[PDB]
C-alpha cells in the first residue's frame, strides 16, 4: 500500500523565465497564478506528512523487545530489527528497501544525476519523518503486538505469552484453545516455514513491489513531461528567450514571448492539478492502510478478505519506501 | 529569563518495555470512561 | 453503576472545557470556509490581470481602441479570465471530491457508532468502543466517542490448563491465574477471581501434550451434594 | 424459559443491585436427588 509521495517545489522564475532574462516584469502582467500555485503545492506537502503520520505514528509509548526471545517456538527474526546493521532494519524491510530504486538523499557529497532538473526550477523536499524514524515506529509496533495482543492499542499494555495470545487469537475466528496446547510446534513449525518463504517470494518475480514502484515511475514522468515543455515554442519562432530578443524587435517580440509564457504556466498548471490528483490517490490509500494497519495490526478483524485472504489470525507491519507491507 | 527559537530531533515517544515472561500475564481491576471527540 | 455514571458524567464535563479553551479544536471545520473564502479571494484578485494586454478594464479598451485591434486584447483577458474560472472549478471538484470522501466515512461512522456497537479497533476512539453520540456542527459532524480504557493492572502467574486427574482442563472463556498458592479463573478484560469448578473449564485430552501445564485440584458443584 | 440455573450465574450478593426483584431459580439436580 502507498503511504507518501515525493515532495516537490516548482520556482516560477527559473521555470518560466530563464532566469537571465528581463521576463521577470512581464510575469507580474498574469499576477497571482504562482502564488496558488505554491499554496497548492505546500498543502499537497503538508498532506504527504499527514499521511505518514496517520499511518505510522498510532501508539504513543515506544515498546522495546526483551534481550532473551523465546515466544513459544515462534521465530521472529525476519521482522525484529537487526542490531549488526546501523539502519536498525529488520531482515525483511532491507529486502523491500533494495528493490525501491528511487534516488536517495543519503549521499554525502553534492556526468550529472536525474536531479538535474533542480537547476530548471524543481526542487525536492525531504520528508519530515526519516527511514530510521518508521524503522523504530514499526519496532514500537513490532514489540507491542508480540508481547501485550490487542492490550497495547485500547489502553495500557498487558503482557501475555505468545502461545496463550495466539490461544486467545484463535477464539476470534471458532477454533477452541484444545487445538493449539496439543499442536504448538505443528503451529510454530508452519509459521516458520511461512514466514520463511516471505523473503523467498520477495526475490523473484520482479512485480511484488510495484505499487510503490509505480509512484516513483509517475512521479518521475511526471517531472520529464515538465521539462520536456520547456523546449517546446508553442507555435513562436524559437523556445530560447534570448534568441526572440536578439532576432526580432520589440513590437513583436511580446507577441511571441507571451506564447511561451502562457503555454509554460498551463503546462506547470496541467502539472499541480496532476499532482492534485495523485494527492487524492494517496491520500484515499493512505486512509485505508491506516484503517488496515488500526485493524489488523492493533487488533483481530473479523472482516472478510480484509487482513489476507483467510481467517485472520495476527499481522505485522514492516517499513517500506514511501508506503507499508503487511505481513497477514 | 531568555526566550528564542532552538532546534531539537523530532522525540517519538516515551520508552517503554513490557516485561514479557513465559508465566507472565496482566488482568487490569479497575476501568476508565473517556469520551473522545471527533470532528 | 454510580462509578460508572458518575465517571461518564465526568467524561462529558470536561469536553466542554476541552471545547471552551485551545483555540484550535474546530480547525478542520475552519479550514473548509478558509479554503473556499481564499479560492474566491484569488478569484476576484485575478480580474485586475492585463494577461498581456493594455488594461486590465474591458470599457477603456472598445473606447480606446478601434473594432478590429481591440479584438486582439479582448480575448487575451477572456482567455485568461476562462482559464481562472477553469483552475477554480478544478480545485473546486478535487475539493467537493475531499468532502465526499470525508461524508462517505463520516456516514459510515453514524452507521456503525451512533446506530449500533462496531467491533473494530481505533475506528470509534482510543480502546473499546462502548458508544458514540454525535453532535450538530456547522459543515460538518462531531461525534462524542464513549470508550472503555483499562487501568489499574495487576500482574499474575498463568498457566494454559490444569491437571486434576490426568485431563487437561481449558478455561472456556477465561483464563488461569494465580496469586502466589491458588489458582483462579478470572475474565479477560477485568479482575474477577472465581473458583476452578467444572462448569468454568471444559475436558480436552491428557496431562503430556500440553507445554507449561500445572497441578491443581478441579472442583465440581455435584460431589459435595452426592456424599451426604 | 423457566429460570434453571443453566442460563444464569451467581455473583455476588443481592443488595448492590439497584432494582432487584425477588423469585426463585429452579435447580434441576434435586427433583432428580434420589441419592
Ligand atoms: C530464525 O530463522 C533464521 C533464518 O532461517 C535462522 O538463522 C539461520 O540459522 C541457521 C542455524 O545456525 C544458520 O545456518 C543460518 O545461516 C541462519 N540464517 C541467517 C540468515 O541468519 C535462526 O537460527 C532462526 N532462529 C530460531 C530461534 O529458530
Ligand atoms: C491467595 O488467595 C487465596 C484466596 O483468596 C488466599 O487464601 C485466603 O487467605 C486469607 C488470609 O490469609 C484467609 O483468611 C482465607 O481463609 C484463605 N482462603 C483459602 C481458601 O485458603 C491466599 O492467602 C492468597 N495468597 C496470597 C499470597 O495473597
Ligand atoms: C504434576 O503431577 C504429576 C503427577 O500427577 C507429576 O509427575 C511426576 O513427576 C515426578 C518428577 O519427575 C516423577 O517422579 C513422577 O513419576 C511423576 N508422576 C507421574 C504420574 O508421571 C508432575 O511433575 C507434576 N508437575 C508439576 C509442575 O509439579
Ligand atoms: C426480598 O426478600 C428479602 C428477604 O426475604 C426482603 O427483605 C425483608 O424485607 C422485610 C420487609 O421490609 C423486612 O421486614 C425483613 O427484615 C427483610 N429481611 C431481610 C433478611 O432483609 C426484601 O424486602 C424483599 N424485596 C422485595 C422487593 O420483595
Ligand atoms: C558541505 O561542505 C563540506 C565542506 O565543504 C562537505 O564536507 C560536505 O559534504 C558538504 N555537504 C553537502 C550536503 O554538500
Ligand atoms: C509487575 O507489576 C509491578 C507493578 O506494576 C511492576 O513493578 C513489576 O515490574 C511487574 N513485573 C513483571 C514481571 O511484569
Ligand atoms: C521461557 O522459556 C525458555 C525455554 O526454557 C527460556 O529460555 C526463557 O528464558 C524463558 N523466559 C523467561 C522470561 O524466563
Ligand atoms: C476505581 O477508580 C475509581 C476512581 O478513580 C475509584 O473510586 C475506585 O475505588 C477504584 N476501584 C478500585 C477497585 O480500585
Amino acid at each position: 500500500l502507498p503511504v507518501s509521495m515525493t515532495k516537490t517545489s516548482v520556482d516560477c522564475t527559473m521555470y518560466i523565465c530563464g532566469d537571465s532574462t528581463e521576463c521577470s516584469n512581464l510575469l507580474l502582467q498574469y499576477g497571482s497564478f504562482c502564488t496558488q500555485l505554491k499554496r497548492a503545492l505546500t498543502g499537497i506537502a503538508v498532506e504527504q506528512d499527514k499521511n505518514t503520520q496517520e499511518v505510522f505514528a498510532q501508539v504513543k509509548q515506544i515498546y522495546k523487545t526483551p534481550p532473551i526471545k523465546y515466544f513459544g517456538g515462534f521465530n521472529f527474526s525476519q521482522i525484529l530489527p537487526d542490531p549488526s546493521k546501523p539502519s536498525k532494519r529488520s531482515f525483511i524491510e532491507d529486502l523491500l528497501f533494495n528493490k525501491v530504486t528511487l534516488a536517495d538523499a543519503g549521499f554525502i557529497k553534492q556526468r550529472d544525476l536525474i536531479c538535474a532538473q533542480k537547476f530548471k526550477g524543481l526542487t525536492v523536499l525531504p520528508p519530515l519523518l526519516t527511514d530510521e524514524m518508521i524503522a523504530q515506529y514499526t519496532s514500537a509496533l513490532l514489540a507491542g503486538t508480540i508481547t501485550s495482543g490487542w492490550t497495547f492499542g485500547a489502553g495500557a499494555a498487558l503482557q501475555i505469552p505468545f502461545a496463550m495470545q495466539m490461544a486467545y487469537r484463535f477464539n476470534g475466528i471458532g477454533v477452541t484453545q484444545n487445538v493449539l496446547y496439543e499442536n504448538q510446534k505443528l503451529i510454530a513449525n508452519q509459521f516458520n516455514s511461512a514466514i520463511g518463504k516471505i523473503q523467498d517470494s520477495l526475490s523473484s518475480t520482479a512485480s511484488a513491489l510495484g505499487k510503490l514502484q509505480d509512484v516513483v515511475n509517475h512521479n518521475a514522468q511526471a517531472l520529464n513531461t515538465l521539462v520536456k515543455q520547456l523546449s517546446s515554442k508553442f507555435g513562436a519562432i524559437s523556445s530560447v528567450l534570448n534568441d526572440i530578443f536578439s532576432r526580432l524587435d520589440p513590437p513583436e517580440a511580446e507577441v511571441q514571448i507571451d506564447r511561451l509564457i502562457t503555454g509554460r504556466l498551463q503546462s506547470l498548471q496541467t502539472y499541480v492539478t496532476q499532482q492534485l490528483i495523485r494527492a487524492a490517490e494517496i491520500r484515499a490509500s493512505a486512509n485505508l492502510a491506516a484503517t488496515k494497519m488500526s485493524e489488523c495490526v492493533l487488533g483481530q478483524s473479523k472482516r472478510v478478505d480484509f487482513c489476507g485472504k483467510g481467517y485472520h489470525l495476527m499481522s505485522f507491519p514492516q517499513s517500506a519506501p514511501h508506503g507499508v507491507v503487511f505481513l497477514h | 529569563a531568555s526566550q528564542s527559537i532552538i532546534a531539537y530531533t523530532m522525540s517519538l515517544g516515551a520508552e517503554n518495555s513490557v516485561a514479557y515472561s513465559n508465566n507472565s500475564i496482566a488482568i487490569p481491576t479497575n476501568f476508565t470512561i473517556s469520551v473522545t471527540t471527533e470532528i | 453503576q454510580k462509578l460508572i455514571a458518575n465517571q461518564f458524567n465526568s467524561a462529558i464535563g470536561k469536553i466542554q472545557d476541552s471545547l471552551s479553551s485551545t483555540a484550535s479544536a474546530l480547525g478542520k471545520l475552519q479550514d473548509v470556509v478558509n479554503h473556499n473564502a481564499q479560492a474566491l479571494n484569488t478569484l476576484v484578485k485575478q480580474l485586475s490581470s492585463k494577461f498581456g494586454a493594455i488594461s486590465s478594464v474591458l470599457n477603456d479598451i472598445f473606447s480606446r481602441l478601434d473594432p478590429p485591434e481591440a479584438e486582439v486584447q479582448i480575448d487575451r483577458l477572456i482567455t485568461g479570465r476562462l482559464q481562472s474560472l477553469q483552475t477554480y472549478v478544478t480545485q473546486q471538484l478535487i475539493r467537493a471530491a475531499e468532502i465526499r470522501a470525508s461524508a462517505n466515512l463520516a456516514a459510515t461512522k453514524m452507521s456503525e457508532c451512533v446506530l449500533g456497537q462496531s467491533k473494530r479497533v481505533d475506528f470509534c476512539g482510543k480502546g473499546y468502543h462502548l458508544m458514540s453520540f454525535p453532535q450538530s456542527a456547522p459543515h460538518g459532524v462531531v461525534f462524542l466517542h464513549v470508550t472503555y480504557v483499562p487501568a489499574q493492572e495487576k500482574n499474575f502467574t498463568t498457566a494454559p490448563a490444569i491437571c486434576h486427574d490426568g485431563k487437561a482442563h481449558f478455561p472456556r472463556e477465561g483464563v488461569f491465574v494465580s496469586n502466589g498458592t491458588h489458582w483462579f479463573v478470572t475474565q479477560r478484560n477485568f479482575y474477577e477471581p472465581q473458583i476452578i469448578t467444572t462448569d468454568n473449564t471444559f475436558v480436552s485430552g491428557n496431562c503430556d501434550v500440553v507445554i507449561g501445564i500445572v497441578n491443581n485440584t478441579v472442583y465440581d458443584p455435584l460431589q459435595p451434594e452426592l456424599d451426604s
